[PDB]
């Protein structure tokens, strides 16, 4: 249920962005869209992501828009593949779900600790994989040299 | 005669980078000295590096074939 | 698939693709064991398992009409 | 059926991003703007992926698409307010 | 240092002479000591010397280069392709540094932050050549659009600059869209993303199958956005326009430096990642289709630099069509085609720069450059009839092998019209040669004439040109070695 | 999970206790701050995952990650010098 | 944790010592090595100077150019002598040593 309530409220949100106008109405609905896609990631499971896309983005890149069109707001110059889709007979239908819904085997083996997705995310990444982590510092690095050497006069 | 091939495509060069700006021919004639020096290194190396690159691509080759001496 | 599984365990289709894997690059006779690419993708997706249930499901509900 | 529901509406908010950048041409807010719900929809699919088939490669490539998308809003709202001081 | 990292010590280098010129620039351009000096021709300079170590370290280097196979493995995989591949980038790069270094000053725009971006953008570039896995070229590929993003709009006063830079921006970021959803997409069908995986997965058994409708959009969509970064000629939109924009450096630089990459890259996926006929066929449109574009735009065009971009196009167009099937003379053919290309356009741009500002934007300002200035209107004259076709040169030569590998790989049907585009090319440049001793309009003798470097620079690549048919071994060569160690 | 729940319910009853108070009486220098922070605000969303981990990483993490902290603080050098966080 | 070293090519000369610690290395160049060292120093500075008599700065510009000129020729020694150690390079007086 709560589900299909995020859904459909990040997408009518995301209509709103493109189509309506007064920019910063437009700014409201592309928080509104993060807020719930934040949400329904936690929904899915993986918390730690969802509490990442409320900082980064939209406690850090939101605002930053907001900003700019702050000042200048005075600046104002699918049924067909959804059924394609859910006729396939490869997606279990909802009858079958139901009495194998008392049929997962549990292991109480693999969950006598339990990493947090965090921290085996953090082993991953900087373990292993760590060039991959120092390249995104190379672009943050010119992130904020191009908008020195842009803006700063 | 490698070498001489050399001198003459650097003494050629020079004189060129010296007459697209219009300044004369020999403008510093003690450049063109190093521009035959440069052009003989550059084209002796070239050939060795050539000779050296066809004889791994041999050996490669012949690794190839090994490759395909299992398919048969 | 690599191994990090969601929970810091050999992923749930892991052996299946080791599987693959030691066979696709050990014994390089041609496509000999493709067969194991249809169980590592069924892994993956439970594509075959899924149909064979909506299958059991069909025929039970077609009987119910008589 | 899940994954069904995650992954369509990934689909349907990156369509709705690439049909904002294509019709709305002037607006560069706009613009700006569909291209980060591009980069969103790219991201929740990701995610959907790695918790889908279990593996863990997704979560990284979506920590550091996150970074991309950071830097490509910053720098390209920058090339905005310079074109804007005339 | 600990010796893992003898497998990346160009990286290693190239980053940290970035970052000490970097805080050397910006602590004496803010320094009150001194006047306020504009390090850009210091700053530069330097840079050339670090380019040029570099190339010194890969170079004598490379059999040690190869020395962490596995843990290296990880990310990236470095072969004799790689090798002659990041060579010739470093070159390409020290070339268009050299040729730029009398434009900055001439044009007076104060931004050392110019020359610390091209050395970034070049290891980015030289990270997504030795690239491995989907995501890590994708991140390389960021990095170094990100570098050209800030380079474009570089002086603010102007006015095409912002809108240029703009247009770039929007474009970039719209191909790197498109190909993370199809990375995405791959990745979900197929659950993995590092290159030995997706062949070990997906070869020989494309066989469609229940989920196998999955991954070909991954690949149709991964085939797009590299596409739109190599400039794709039904995608090419503002191509021109932002080549026109963009000062001379910025866009030489555009069009020599990171096509290549992309070329290399494209072929390392379309080696193990593609199917018998879905990247073969969304290539073989694009070529007919960037031929047929180059000869019937560039045939009228009344700026010199939009005639460079649609000839780009072009040229890109010849190699996609060498690139249509997939044997060893094809893709030999194909790699000899890049570098004549590479050198064929520093060559252009080297040209085009040195007739920059008495010029602001023109086409008829070919005011006798016979009379003017004889020897640089017949360099002109020999570059340009290389860039399309003429008896024996290095482009004609390119073209002429390009066709015979596509003849003999069995495609009767990109020869005509290569040939046609080509014949119409010729006729349209050697009527424009030969316009240039009927009579002349305008005249603007020129206080620009080619102070060193760029004059070196031209002499060095026009002799090559014209004197390469004498002895072409080498080349194929090496052509050679690279393609058959590729995937064999 | 299960405690978004109580969260989310949370939520609700402050909306509600905050209506029902409600109706009882019935330029360069921003936008430069704002890149900085979105700059180093991802610092610290890389160091959150970084801190929990360190004992089943040896100082090869420490080490990666002080090599990253480089990197953005030659960057935040290049920011002083320049000036562009004087105000 | 993947530590080791084994190239994709091989050692075609012998292969006096596998991974050499790293005072080893630095303490087994040779005189071709501290020459390399010293003629990549000498250009750098050299073209710092004169990038340098340009804007007024001679000194610092000096300093900068030392600076990539020790790191650069630093690493081009290490490396050489790095290769002689393992195998990728030709060793006569490593193998003489050795024995
Ligand atoms: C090594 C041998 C060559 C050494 C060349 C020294 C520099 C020559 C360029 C130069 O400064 O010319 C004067 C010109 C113009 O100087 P000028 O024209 O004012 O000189 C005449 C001076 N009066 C009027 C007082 C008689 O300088 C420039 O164009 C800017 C400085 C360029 C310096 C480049 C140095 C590094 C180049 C690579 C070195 C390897």
């Amino acid at each position: 249920m709560i589900l299909s309530v995020l859904s459909s409220l990040a997408l009518v949100s995301g209509l709103m962005v493109v189509r309506a106008k007064n920019p910063v109405h437009s700014v409201l609905f592309f928080i509104l869209v993060f807020c719930d896609t934040s949400g329904l990631l936690l929904l899915l499971g993986l918390d730690f992501s969802a509490m990442i896309f409320l900082v980064v983005y939209i406690g850090a890149i939101a605002v930053l828009f907001l900003f700019v069109v702050m000042m200048f707001h005075i600046q104002i110059a699918l049924w067909w593949e959804m059924f394609f889709i859910l006729d396939n007979e490869t997606i279990p239908l909802l009858p079958t779900q139901i009495n194998t819904t008392s049929l997962i085997y549990t292991v109480y083996a693999g969950k006598v600790r339990s990493w947090t997705n965090l921290e085996t995310l953090g082993n991953l990444l900087y373990t292993y994989y760590f060039v991959w982590f120092l390249v995104p510092s190379l672009i943050l690095l010119v992130a904020m040299i191009g908008a020195i050497v842009l803006t700063m006069h | 005669s490698a070498t001489t091939i050399g001198a003459l495509l650097g003494l050629g060069t020079q004189m060129y980078s010296n007459a697209l700006r219009k300044l004369p021919y020999m403008r510093h004639p003690w450049e063109h000295v190093v521009g035959m020096g440069l052009g003989a290194v550059f084209v002796n190396q070239l050939l060795k590096w050539e000779a050296q690159v066809e004889q791994d691509l041999d050996k490669m080759l012949e690794k190839a074939k090994a490759a395909n001496e299992r398919r048969y | 698939a690599s191994g990090w599984g969601i929970t810091g365990n050999k992923g749930r289709c892991y052996d299946f693709w080791m599987d693959f894997s030691e066979c696709m690059s050990r014994c390089r006779e041609p496509k000999d064991c493709g067969l194991l690419r249809e169980d590592y993708l069924e892994c993956l997706h439970h594509s075959k398992e899924f149909q064979r249930r909506n299958r059991i499901y069909k025929e039970e509900q077609r009987k119910i009409r008589a | 059926m899940d994954p069904i529901k995650y992954f369509t509406f990934s689909m349907i908010i990156f369509i709705l991003g690439i049909r904002g950048i294509l019709l709305n041409r002037r607006n560069i807010l706009i613009m700006l703007m569909s291209i980060e719900l591009m980069l969103l929809a790219v991201n929740s699919n990701f995610l959907v992926f790695s918790v889908s088939l279990d593996d863990m490669m997704g979560q990284s490539f979506a920590l550091l698409v996150l970074t991309v998308a950071a830097a490509e809003s910053a720098i390209g709202l920058a090339i905005f307010v310079i074109t804007f001081r005339v | 240092m600990f010796n893992l990292f003898l497998a990346v010590y160009p990286e290693i280098f190239i980053i940290n002479a970035t970052f000490i010129l970097l805080i050397h620039g910006v602590v004496f351009s803010t320094s009150k000591k001194y006047d306020y000096p504009p390090l850009v021709s210091n700053v530069g300079w330097l840079g050339l010397l670090s380019v040029l170590i570099t190339l010194l370290l890969l170079a004598a280097g490379a059999p040690l280069l190869t020395i962490a196979h596995l843990f290296r493995n990880n990310l990236f995989r470095r072969d004799n392709f790689t090798y002659f591949c990041q060579i010739l980038l470093l070159l390409s790069t020290a070339g268009t540094i050299s040729m730029c270094f009398d434009f900055f000053e001439q044009e007076r725009f104060d931004a050392f932050e110019f020359i610390v971006l091209i050395l970034l953008s070049t290891c980015s570039m030289l990270f997504m050549i030795s690239a491995y896995d989907s995501i890590a070229m994708y991140l390389a590929i960021e990095l170094q659009s990100l570098c050209f993003y800030v380079m474009a709009a570089s002086k603010r006063k102007s006015e095409f600059s912002t809108e240029a830079g703009l247009k770039y921006l929007i474009l970039g970021a719209f191909s790197s869209g498109i190909l993370l959803f199809g990375c995405s997409m791959i990745y979900g069908s197929t659950g993995a993303t590092h290159f030995d995986q997706l062949a070990k997965i997906l070869t020989g058994y494309e066989i469609t199958g229940a989920r196998s409708s999955g991954i070909f959009m991954g690949i149709l969509f991964i085939a797009v956005g590299s596409l739109f970064k190599i400039t794709a000629v039904p995608f090419h939109m503002w191509a021109p326009d932002i080549y026109e924009g963009s000062p001379t450096p910025v866009t030489a630089f555009l069009s020599i430096a990171p096509k290549i990459s992309i070329f290399a890259n494209i072929s390392r996926v379309s080696i193990y990642g593609s199917y018998g006929a879905t990247l073969q066929q969304i290539f073989c449109f694009c070529s007919i289709a960037s031929m047929i574009l180059g000869a019937l735009a560039a045939m009228a065009q009344t700026k010199v630099k939009r005639l460079l971009a649609y000839s780009s196009i072009g040229h890109v167009g010849y190699i996609c069509t060498g690139f249509s099937c997939g044997t060893i003379e094809g893709i030999q053919s194909l790699l000899i085609g890049i570098f004549i290309y590479a050198l064929m356009t520093i060559d252009a741009f080297a040209i085009v720069l040195a007739l920059r500002q008495t010029r602001v934007k023109y086409i008829a300002d070919l005011g006798a450059l016979a009379k003017t200035n004889p020897i640089l209107a017949i360099t002109f004259s020999i570059t340009m009839f290389s860039y399309v076709g003429i008896p024996p040169l290095a482009g004609f030569c390119s073209k002429f092998y390009l066709f015979f590998a596509a003849l003999g790989c069995g495609a009767y049907f990109l020869a005509p019209v290569g040939v046609v585009t080509s014949v119409i090319g010729c006729f349209y440049y050697i009527r424009l040669a030969k316009r240039m001793f009927f009579d002349t309009p305008r005249t603007w003798i020129l206080y620009e004439p080619m102070d060193r470097d760029k004059s070196l620079l031209l002499a060095m690549t026009s002799s090559f040109i014209t004197l390469f048919f004498p002895y072409p071994s080498p080349l194929f060569s090496v052509t050679h070695q690279m393609a058959l160690s590729l995937y064999l | 999970m299960s405690e978004f729940a109580p969260i989310c319910i949370y939520l609700v009853i402050s909306l509600l206790v905050s209506l029902i108070l409600l109706g009882l009486p019935f330029d360069i220098r921003f936008y430069l701050v704002s890149i900085l922070f979105i700059i180093f605000d991802p610092e610290v969303t890389f160091s959150f995952p970084w801190a929990v981990s360190l004992n089943k990483i040896d100082p090869f993490g420490s080490w990666s990650m002080m090599a990253f902290l480089l990197i953005l603080t030659i960057g935040s050098l290049y920011e002083w010098k320049r000036g562009a966080l004087d105000w | 944790m993947n530590t080791d070293i084994t190239a994709s090519t091989k050692p075609e000369y012998p292969v006096v010592d596998r991974n050499p610690p790293f005072t080893k290395v630095v303490g087994n160049f040779s005189t071709l090595d501290y020459l390399r060292f010293v003629t990549i120093t000498g250009v750098s500075v050299t073209v710092g100077y004169l990038s340098g008599i340009k804007p007024g700065i001679r000194g610092p510009s000096m300093v900068t150019g030392g600076l990539i000129g020790v790191m650069g020729g630093f690493m081009y020694a290490y490396q050489n002598s790095a290769g002689r150690l393992m195998g990728f390079f030709p060793n006569d007086d490593e193998v003489a040593r050795h024995n």
